[PDB]
């Protein structure tokens, strides 16, 4: 079988992302999903008026929490609860 | 920032590499009329191209959108646009002075001719591969 | 550097205008001996060698052969046609066929050599992006009166912002409201990539440094041809591989033989510049001693690999049944007990050299990254 | 004979490869076997410059639509407890 | 200055973490620590040469400055370098973890590292010249009959190949077998524990 | 252990007394803290005091 030689390639627009597979990424997805909600169901517990107030894990900032942990840079919000820090 | 933009577009000496002038060599290299220097013929010139070797266009899903991009430029043309409608904002700040949404709306477009001008270096840029 | 023209050949003659490694030998093997000597080339320019289509002999053998020449103290190589005719001593030397190449183009790294691993026409775009970014991530936080004076989001610290998410430390004031985390988050995710790829181009850099390895055999020098290796067109070497038992050296000589350009040469002096105009692409093969000879000399930019691919000699002949034989080659091993003939030998090779032999040595004192590696930093 | 007498010999296949392999004026092992290393071109990380120039137009449009909102302007605890009865059944 | 010195540190750790994962995934053969000046150069690695030989002989004999420097210091070894057979100086280089090296025949020194324990290398080339040669009584009339066959041999490449089947086809493991075994580990405890330290 | 000599202890020489060793200064600094195990004797120490 004669087939020309391989040109070799042009690496794609989205192959930043190459080394991890496609299963890989979407389940970092489901596991950036369900760790920012957990957090936000963990976070409005332990009340002891802003007892429930108390600690600032919104849902849209238990998301930013969970974002700022998977690109390395640490944002201003901290877990101040026991269970809300494992 | 506009003028120095006209003058960017409607000039010719983006690169200097070596390339052909004309299918029967150091280049003066445009992105609508990519002409050659100190050639033979010293001075004469050639409209960009997306396909010197001849293969499919849609191959890659995205050496489609990358080709047509480039030598049909839109992001270094929407560039222009944009700068252009917003310093006609700039002027728009007498005409119905003390509106208080109209220097917000200038800079809109300053903003957006920013955005277009960047993404426009890196499409000639890579499809400048070789 | 055997026997050479002096200078200074007008003003003295014959023993006194030749100068070099024989001559010197020339004056001790007759001071330990004791017989008067007269130094004359032979003018047909000969090697000792027969032709069949005449048997005749020629060169220093022939006169040797012919009566003409009472001695050859000369770089004459010991073979079996020349043992024929006339005598050898104990070799006063050992040589080979050895390789030459141009030593790689080892040169220190530029002050901008950390910026290596990602290109110049990227790190426009970096800034631009850093440029690009900062400044909408001032515009998000700050068009909107929805008051307007709780955000601390200023032109300047919006840059201290991204430069802080970028060098990933990180600055303090963080966004808060809903589309200035929109940009908060892609400008991380940029950094995440750039910054990465950057550690992983970097030990591309140094990893493959250290994988590749330079000739040190003819096994090595066999295993490759992009670096094409060749020989002299008419000489020792060349008839050496023709005949060849060895696997080793077989596969080179139907490898010389099936190579389309000239792979052989015209001369000694032009092999040597035509693998300094070859640029690590190849190699020559001649005798070891001359070799070592031109990697001492300028431009200091060959060099010997390997070791000697076969081992031969250079002999004084004396005239077979003549006088000379026996106290001769009583006093060539008599310089070699001695020591005589390594002082002999290390002086010629090196007061004409004028290059440093032995610089390179060894790479394991530039094992990690030095000062001037990443000096510009400091810069 | 001497046809089974050249190849147990290998003659035959010397014959070959040399005038197949050798004498073949390129390489499989010439030019693949070479190790050499590339500085990122911006070719090879184009996507991520992509990724932020749209991340960036798609902050200034959200910023954008909320601007509108809030200056021209969902608390009821029934209606979304059937949103919750559709979805989580859903 | 906050702005110079994080790019400082952005360099300056990630360059740290390139080259120990080279140093982890090519992990070369150490260069020759001995080459046959720098053994003179080196205190703090010993060398020795036999008791009782000729090779001790050249050394005393010798006007070389490099080598009056050998000879200087061979004196100056408490125990003495004069081991007075070559098993012992074969054995006092395997046991000595590698502080002490052994200078002896090219021919001794090739074949013992052509053997078991395959634990010794030969590197640098040769001091001196000397030659094995096939002695005839004088006026025997083989004598020069015998060293044109002598010729013969090394002309037809046969006295390289009755050496190069002998040294090497009856040897064994040797050094030249040991450099494409690459394997890389997991970091020992005690590789970082000057971290814990 | 798993020979049929199984319960015969012996005093552990940690530097011995004829083997093929030369202990480095960064290694029979080591090995002394190693056969005079002062740290787990510190621990002897400084729980009881
Ligand atoms: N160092 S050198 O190559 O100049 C060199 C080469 C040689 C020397 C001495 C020196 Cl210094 N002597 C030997 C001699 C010793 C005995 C063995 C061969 C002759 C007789 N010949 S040699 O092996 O050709």
């Amino acid at each position: 079988i004669m087939i020309k030689k391989p040109q070799k390639s042009k690496p794609g627009v989205f192959s930043f992302l190459d080394p991890l597979a496609y299963e890989i990424w979407m389940c970092i997805v489901f596991a950036y999903i369900g760790v920012s909600v957990v957090l936000f169901l963990v976070s409005r517990f332990s009340p002891y008026q802003s007892s429930e107030s108390t600690n600032e894990f919104g849902i849209f900032n238990s998301l930013w929490f969970s974002l700022g942990a998977f690109m390395q840079q640490g944002c201003d919000i901290s877990p101040r609860s026991l269970s809300g820090r494992i | 920032a506009f003028s120095l933009m006209t003058i960017a577009v409607g000039t010719d000496y983006w690169l200097y590499s070596r390339g052909v002038c004309k299918t029967k060599v150091m280049t003066h290299s445009g992105l609508w009329r990519t002409c050659c220097l100190e050639g033979n013929f010293k001075g004469l010139c050639k409209q960009i191209d997306h396909f010197p070797e001849d293969a499919d266009y849609e191959a890659d899903t995205a050496e489609y959108f990358l080709r047509a991009v480039r030598a049909s430029s839109i992001f270094p043309i929407l560039s222009v646009i944009l700068l252009f409608m917003g310093g006609l904002c700039i002027a728009a700040s007498e005409f119905y002075k003390t509106r208080h949404n109209i220097i917000l709306s200038a800079g809109i477009f300053f903003v957006s001719a920013g955005l277009s001008n960047i993404i426009g270096i890196i499409v000639y840029i890579s499809a400048n591969a070789g | 550097p055997y026997v050479m023209m002096k200078k200074n050949h007008e003003m003295l003659e014959g023993n006194e205008r030749y100068e070099g490694y024989c001559v010197d030998l020339a004056a001790e093997i007759a001071k330990h001996c004791g017989f008067k000597y007269k130094l004359t080339i032979v003018g047909d320019g000969k090697y000792g060698a027969r032709d069949a289509d005449t048997k005749i002999w020629n060169g220093m053998v022939g006169e040797l052969v012919y009566g003409k020449a009472d001695i050859a103290i000369a770089p004459l190589t010991i073979t079996l046609v020349r043992e024929e005719v006339i005598d050898f001593s104990k070799p006063f030397m050992s040589l080979g066929i050895s390789i030459m190449i141009k030593k790689p183009q080892k040169s220190k790294p530029g002050v901008f050599s950390f910026l290596d691993p990602l290109a110049y026409e990227i790190w426009m775009c970096i800034v631009f992006a850093y440029i690009g970014v900062s400044v909408v991530l001032f515009l998000v936080s700050r068009f909107s009166p929805y008051s307007e004076s709780t955000n601390e989001f200023g032109i300047f610290n919006s840059l201290w912002f991204s430069l802080g998410a970028f060098m990933q430390q990180g600055c303090d004031i963080s966004p808060r409201s809903l589309s200035g985390r929109i940009v908060g988050g892609v400008w991380w995710f940029f950094t995440l990539i750039i910054i990465s790829s950057y550690t992983a181009n970097l030990a591309a850099f140094l990893t493959v440094e250290r994988m590749v390895s330079p000739i040190e055999s003819a096994e090595d020098l066999s295993k490759q041809t992009e670096i094409a290796y060749g020989t002299l067109d008419s000489g020792s070497t060349k008839e050496f591989f023709r005949r060849s038992k060895i696997a080793v050296f077989d596969k080179m000589w139907t490898y010389m033989r099936s190579a389309e350009p000239s792979v052989f040469v015209r001369t000694t002096a032009e092999g040597v510049a035509r693998v300094r105009k070859s640029k690590g692409k190849y190699a020559y093969l001649l005798e070891s001693t001359m070799n070592e000879y031109i990697e001492q000399r300028k431009p200091c930019d060959t060099m010997k690999v390997g070791g000697n691919l076969d081992s031969k000699g250079y002999g004084i002949a004396t005239p077979k049944g003549s006088s000379l034989g026996t106290p001769v080659n009583l006093a060539v091993l008599k310089l070699s007990e001695q020591g005589v003939l390594d002082k002999l030998k290390n002086k010629w090779w090196y007061d004409k050299g004028e290059c440093g032999a032995k610089d390179s040595g060894s790479k394991e004192k530039t094992s990690a990254l030095s000062l001037s590696n990443v000096a510009g930093v400091f810069y | 004979l001497a046809v089974l007498k050249l190849s147990e010999q290998g003659v035959l296949d010397k014959l070959k490869n040399k005038w197949w392999y050798d004498k073949g004026e390129c390489g499989a092992k010439d030019s693949g076997s070479k190790e050499k290393t590339s500085a990122l071109s911006l070719s090879n990380v184009a996507g991520v410059f992509y990724i932020l120039v749209g991340g960036l137009g798609l902050a200034m449009l959200v910023a954008l639509i909320e601007f509108c909102y809030k200056s021209r302007a969902l608390f009821d605890r029934g209606v979304q407890m059937l949103l919750t009865t559709v979805g989580a059944f859903a």
